[PDB]
RNA sequence: CGCUGAAAGCAUCUAAGCGGGAAGCCCGCCCCAAGAUGAGGCCUCCCGGCAGCCGGUAAGGACCCGGGAAGACCA
RNA sequence: CGAUGUCGGCUCGUCGCAUCCUGGGGCUGAAGAAGGUCCCAAGGGUUGGGCUGUUCGCCCAUUAAAGCGGCACGCGAGCUG
């Protein structure tokens, strides 16, 4: 009686409202659905988590003074190339990249992890071009 | 933002107000637009300028169709003037006027695998007092075990020039309408005959 | 003794409460006060009040601030406000230029100030200027910038002074 | 603005505030103006 | 450095809020840049037999050759 | 210790800020100018020479200034010795 492995399953699209939800918590549930660890047929070594689309990423909310005290930094490899970016500016420019950074901070690494991050699609604002994919709305 | 294609014909000083104002002479026009970069079509504003004309028997079908969608004769070189919607269909030197400030973008003369002195003006080493075989080397290039590597962007040998270069805030000494020639004070990047782009200066 | 206090609403003043914000339209004009939703607006004709839901520090704070603030607002749309300035310093004075106020207080040039929206610059003389409007904070803001232009001088009465601003300058040479 | 760690009243007019997470010894005397740091 | 302002009748630049404010930061200037594997966008050109597979192909390209302020080679 | 080349100078720099100048400000025993001190500030700059192996320092002349340090008291498979 070997442990069961499922066959390949079509990923079920899932829409998620970025508005009104906390950054960390929402990113948590997003990562959870992304892994497919909501499915009884779950298996680690294969990306069978669901495709996820989010809208109103700008409409995310964050507790405390994290608007400014949270500094998304980057590194160019160049001396003094540490580019600190506060959370506010990062909202004004790339809020979708904010959620990308937060959820990517929670995914398991490795090529499976990167493909999983490909499996996610953020859209700041209320719209997205995936109606053909039938994005199932799912409150969290 | 006004601009025009052009070619560096050479340099020369001339006399205005008892000053031998050195200028570079630049055959700019005429420049026919071939495609206008529109935001609805391309997400921004710009035009596409042909200069100089090209042999019809030396043009591929794709470009030929590109001039059929346009109306211009087949033309050798084609560039974009960002954020420039010329009402006219062939920009010429008339868009500028002598005394107007411009910025010129060209490819400086390719100096090949430039040494480190000529490329970055490193002092090199002494010529005597025992300098062993190092008269033009950069000396040290880093630090010891901490951090024990080479930072990115450390100046070294490589291709000095042969690159898109823009000198800025030049002055239109004089325009030459009949010739499509333009007179700009100072020097322009690139060799004589090397293509260039003349643009209004972004200064103020 | 202050959120305890009742806020009279002498018409013609339309105290319009919205969720977390009031819209008061008096005779002098109109405005809106954004307000903490935690505080209730006791909308009674003639006198409106505020009911702090608890007595935490945040609720006596927000209670007093909300009450006195909205009272300032209704007094704004109902009367507007004024804040004078006694320009001093020899040869220092101003003069209204249409809406913009020119002021020359000893630079390499004059200094012109533009009234934002209601903000009017009254020039009783070149030496004294009034800046009035419905807003209480904004009068102190624009007039604040005015006094910021040529601050008081520590050694001479040579600088933009508030009306009632006590003139305390130290001795010099 | 005397900066220090042990900011304190000097005269009775020395009023103290916790302005923006810091403690300020504000008073009429500009000499008495103190910033804890 | 402020304006409004409660907590705390007063006052308080702060607690709500708003403003000003530096060779500083971001942008703005210049250059690189879609291996940006998120591989972007726009224009123009091409059209059979045994997800494929073969075929010569179209567009086009390469080799070759004359070179070149392009260049170590390559490009 | 079956090797981690040791001072100094040269080249090349990169970084910290406990900032010398340049930017902003507070107080003053700040009349103005020049100042003193402290706060914010690391973008850029921070000279040439005489002496000495020297670093250091003194001195000459300047400068807005002529910063202190870290980087194996940086840097010898880069030079010197
Ligand atoms: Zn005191």
């Amino acid at each position: 009686m070997k442990t069961y492995v499922p066959k390949q399953v079509e990923p079920r699209w899932v829409l998620i409202d970025a508005e009104g939800k906390t950054l960390g918590r929402l990113a948590t549930k997003i990562a959870t659905l992304l892994r497919g660890k909501h499915r009884p047929d779950w298996t680690p070594n294969v990306a069978m988590g669901d495709f996820v689309v989010v809208v109103n990423a700008d409409k995310i909310r964050v507790t405390g003074k994290k608007l400014e005290q949270k500094i998304y930094t980057r590194y160019s490899g160049y001396p003094g190339g540490l580019k600190k970016i506060p959370l506010e500016k990062m909202l004004a420019t790339h809020p979708e990249r904010v959620l990308e950074h937060a959820v990517k901070g929670m995914l398991p690494k490795g090529p499976l992890g990167r493909r999983l991050f490909k499996r996610l699609k953020v859209y700041a604002g209320p719209d997205h071009p995936h109606q053909a994919q039938r994005p199932e709305k799912l409150e969290v | 933002m006004k601009g025009i294609l052009g070619v560096k014909v050479g340099m020369t000083r001339i006399f205005r107000d008892d000053r031998a104002v050195p200028v570079t002479v630049i055959l700019a026009g005429p420049c026919p637009v071939v495609q206008r970069r529109t935001p609805e079509k391309d997400g921004y504003t710009a035009v596409q300028l042909g200069f100089l004309p090209q042999n019809p028997k030396r043009v591929n079908r794709p470009l030929k169709g590109h001039f059929a969608k346009a109306g211009v004769e087949p033309v050798r070189i084609l560039r974009e003037i960002r954020d420039f919607n010329p009402e006219g269909d062939t920009v010429t030197v008339e868009i500028f006027k002598p005394g107007e400030r411009v910025d010129v973008t060209g490819t400086s003369k390719g100096r090949g695998f430039a040494g480190v002195m000529k490329r970055w003006n490193f002092a090199g080493g002494p010529d005597s007092h025992g300098a062993h075989k190092i008269h033009r080397h950069p000396g040290s290039i880093g630090n010891r075990k901490t951090p024990g590597r080479v930072y990115k962007g450390k100046k070294m040998a490589g291709h000095y020039g042969a690159e898109r270069v823009t000198v800025m805030n030049l002055e239109v000494v004089d325009v030459i309408p009949e010739e499509n020639l333009l007179l700009v004070k100072g020097a322009v990047p690139g060799p004589n005959g090397g293509l260039v782009i003349v643009r209004e200066t972004k200064k103020a | 003794r202050i959120g305890r206090l009742p806020i009279p609403v002498p018409k013609g003043v339309s105290v319009e409460v919205a969720p977390g914000r009031v819209k008061v339209k008096g005779p002098k004009g109109e405005l809106e006060v954004p307000v903490s939703p935690e505080m209730r607006v006791v909308v009674e004709e003639g006198v409106v009040r505020v009911e702090r839901p608890s007595d935490e520090r945040r609720h006596k704070s927000l209670h007093g601030l909300t009450r006195t603030l909205i009272a300032n607002a209704v007094k704004g749309v109902s009367e507007g406000y004024s804040k004078e300035l006694l320009i001093k310093g020899i040869g220092y004075r101003a003069r209204l230029v249409g809406r913009a106020l020119e002021l020359t207080v000893g630079f390499s040039h004059p200094v012109v100030v533009e009234p934002p929206e209601g903000i009017t610059f009254e020039v009783p003389e070149p030496t004294r200027v009034r800046v009035s409007g419905i807003d209480k904070q904004k009068v102190g803001q624009v007039a604040a910038n005015i006094r910021a232009i040529r601050k008081p001088s520590a050694y001479h009465e040579k600088g933009i002074y508030y009306a009632g601003e006590p003139v305390r300058l130290k001795p010099g040479k | 603005m005397k900066v220090r760690a042990s900011v304190k009243r000097i005269c009775d007019k020395c009023k103290v505030i916790r302005r923006h997470g810091r403690v300020y010894v504000i008073c009429e005397n500009p000499k008495h103006k103190q910033r804890q740091g």
